[PDB]
């Protein structure tokens, strides 16, 4: 695309340059960009393009939820313009979420052999669909759902099998896949079976961390805490 | 509901 | 433009959406839309204006001054990434403050006959300017910077024939202008003497004031004040 | 340095 001319390297250095100026869209320009080339991803390019996909549509979200609920406000005496601002935002977001389930199917998943990067992007398949499910009305929905479920389910196997209960793409997937059930899938108890039962085997497994670890771990898990008190 | 960060 | 075919009235509506989504590219553009309708704007049309703007434009400056301060940091070893990507958002900077003013030049500010949007718009003018001085280099710096200070001028002396000294049109004109002389044309005297002549001459008309007009213009000199204690 | 909201 656009990209293509620039360096793969200067188009990882551009990516951090706009995270630090908080320039989400560029930093996703750059990472998707980079991803185009063909060639794998390491760790560290693997979470320059989820933070900069995660903030783009977390911002497309946050607007989606303030027009919906005005939308829906409107239906509880104007035209269409909320309805018409409301489709504009969710089409982009839709976009989105397109084009990132685009690049892990072609082709970061299928050249993913290691259970990080495996799992690391099998979870972004099911956090994109999970997206796509939250403006999704009706039959379609449950198409979508299913994806994010299999995208999930298929990530928490290899975890489970390859990964220690701390490792934090473990917990970031289970906390995920937890708020799926929950928010989307109508299964709180299963969310919350989810959350206990991850943040107990990760607690019976700080013992071998380090310092440094230890704290990566039991940020995750304050964060599976903090939906526990929120859902019981 | 919070998710990963 | 693209914007073309939609009702003034529905563009201002999606304005205020947009405001209320934080999606300030898009209040942006649905204002430009308004205001290439060609029909002069109400006192709540151009407030709209002016915030998705300086929304817009607040983004892009304070982007372009981290990489800035990265460039500089750089040249106290790497290639031209840091350059080229200051230069992409300076541009897109640029291309906003020009789109802003030639709104302005077409034609709002030539339709304004009463003070309150004529000085509106000439501080927008000067705003714009500034914005554009704040990335300048060189020789048509000094234009760019005559082009603000002659618009910042002509609100200047209009405000002062026919606003009162509590106006808040008057008084954030005052304010950027004194930010002007400060950050710009490298006269901090000029600044200061502004800012205090400004707030003494507001304070002394106060009391003519209800108590929403008093809450309105308090705010602004708290900024003169806020100003002047970090200046001396 | 602020400037008018
Ligand atoms: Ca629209
Ligand atoms: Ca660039
Ligand atoms: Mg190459
Ligand atoms: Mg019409
Ligand atoms: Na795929
Ligand atoms: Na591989
Ligand atoms: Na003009
Ligand atoms: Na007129």
């Amino acid at each position: 695309g656009a990209m293509g001319s620039m360096e793969r390297a200067s188009l990882i250095q551009k990516a951090k340059l706009a995270e630090q100026a908080e320039r989400y869209e560029d930093m996703a320009a750059f990472m998707k960009g980079a991803v185009e080339k063909g060639e794998e991803l390491s760790c560290e390019e693997r979470n320059l393009l989820s933070v900069a996909y995660k903030n783009v549509v977390g911002g497309q979200r946050a607007a989606w939820r303030v027009l919906s609920s005005i939308e829906q406000k409107s239906n509880e005496e104007k035209g269409p313009e909320v309805r018409e601002y409301r489709e504009k935002v969710e089409t982009e977001l839709q976009g989105v979420c397109d084009t990132v389930l685009g690049l892990l199917d072609s082709h970061l998943i299928k050249e993913a052999g290691d259970a990080e990067s495996r799992v690391f992007y099998l979870k972004m398949k099911g956090d994109y669909y999970r997206y796509l499910a939250e403006v999704a009305t009706g039959d379609d929905k449950k198409r979508i759902i299913d994806s994010a479920r299999s995208a999930y389910q298929e990530a928490m196997d290899i975890s489970k099998k390859e990964m220690p209960p701390t490792n934090p793409i473990r917990l970031g997937l289970a906390l995920n896949f937890s708020v799926f059930h929950y928010e989307i899938a109508n299964s709180p108890e299963e969310a919350i079976s989810l959350a206990k039962t991850t943040f107990d085997e990760a607690m019976a497994d700080l013992h071998t961390l380090s310092e440094d670890s230890y704290k990566d771990s039991t940020l995750i898990m304050q964060l599976l805490r903090d939906n526990l008190t929120l859902w019981t | 509901c919070l998710s990963d960060h």
